[PDB]
């Protein structure tokens, strides 16, 4: 894993790697787990919590803005650490941004709330709708 | 698996099951006793295979042990029950109030300890020898608590012996809380009061 | 399926727009029409009275 | 990972290797 290492470090790295038979950490699991893979829940475990949905919703990292000339991640502008937000060079045109994580599954009913803190700086955009 | 990673459930898949919460609760393997000169894992004393339990020596001091898996997400309501089969062999600990106190660590939103809710343990007069004994504790979650862990605590007055713990079980128990269905509480109250 | 669309329309002509603390949350509580026949039972009791 | 490649491809495969500390995609997770 690094220049100027030893065979002991090599076998240690191979041991640290997790194969098919080896366990898999449940620490983070970024992304979103589908519904059809959840066979049985727990009624006792059911309770009243409303968590966030999107991953990297605060734009504090490089994810969800990858391969986009219009929008890029910024590590110096942001209210929360590491002060990361989205930057766009609006050259008189239309700009679009989508969530890096895949589809959020919603169904009929099941009301949703959407919020975000936006700030336009140096807006030369025409005063209109 | 965290809560925020589960977007949508299945009403049909909802059912009645009370499974274990912690991982390696019975101490049957080396996990959850990692990097500790105080406690160690044992494969020769226990009940369930491979007879894995926790060994320890009480050199006149206090003792603590943390669960290997991370914080259990605990929330208001949804009562819990905590149990474990404990034993003390050759306990030269001081005969007093304390020593074994089976309890949990309730971390706040940022992960701050709030209380030491003791769900069981030995009574006053901590000395002698016993066998696998179960202490049952029903815990009701106060408000402003988000994370839970199972702590193994032995008071500082202990002065000897080897303490064993096995078959740990912290379970979320109960049924659907009344105040989660939409307006049903108000409607049922209105019907009863109308009658 | 749902995604968060963030669109600056075409009529815009300049500026740089920053976004933070985006939060799309499923809100509410257990819907009435998910428990078994409870809607019908409660309606029947109320209409009976 | 392929015959007739370079050390750049070797280190790219090393990067694609997922360790315990590496983030893990929740793409499919086949099973239950």
């Amino acid at each position: 894993g690094e220049v100027g290492s030893s065979l002991a470090d090599a076998i240690a790295k191979l041991a640290t790697f997790l194969t098919e038979l080896s366990p898999l950490n449940a620490g983070m699991l970024f992304g979103l787990i589908g519904t059809n893979h959840l066979p049985l829940l727990s009624v006792s475990h059911i309770a009243n919590i409303n968590p966030e949905l999107l991953v990297n919703a605060g734009f504090d990292s490089d994810v969800s803005v990858v391969d986009n000339p219009y929008w890029d991640w910024d590590g110096t502008v942001g209210r929360t650490a590491p002060l990361g937000a989205v930057k766009v060079v609006a050259d008189g045109t239309i700009k679009d941004l989508l969530s890096g994580p895949d589809a959020i599954p919603v169904v009929e009913g099941q009301k949703l709330n959407v919020s975000a803190w936006l700030k336009y700086s140096g807006l030369v955009a025409g005063a209109g709708a | 698996i965290g809560t925020n990673h589960l977007p949508l459930l299945s009403v049909s898949h909802i059912a009645n099951i009370n499974p274990e919460l912690l991982v390696n609760a019975g101490f049957d393997s080396d996990v959850s006793v990692v990097d500790n000169p105080y406690w160690d894992w044992d494969g020769t004393v226990g009940r369930t295979a491979p007879l894995g339990a926790v060994k320890v020596v009480a050199d006149g001091t206090i003792k603590d042990l943390l669960s290997g898996p991370d914080a259990i997400p605990v929330v208001e309501g949804q009562k819990l029950n905590v149990s474990a089969w404990l034993k003390y062999s050759g306990l030269v600990a001081g005969a007093g109030a304390g020593s074994i106190r089976l309890s949990g660590t309730a971390y706040s939103a940022d992960g701050e300890v709030v209380a030491y809710p003791d769900f069981g343990g030995i009574p006053d007069g901590a000395s002698g020898t016993s066998d696998w004994t179960q202490v049952t504790g029903q815990y009701v979650v106060p408000a402003g608590v988000t994370q839970f862990r199972l702590r193994l605590s032995v008071r500082e007055n202990a002065t000897g012996g080897t303490v064993w713990f096995d078959d740990c079980s912290v379970k979320k128990a109960g049924l659907l809380p009344q105040g989660l269905v939409d307006g049903l509480v108000q409607a049922l109250s209105d019907l009863l009061t109308w009658l």
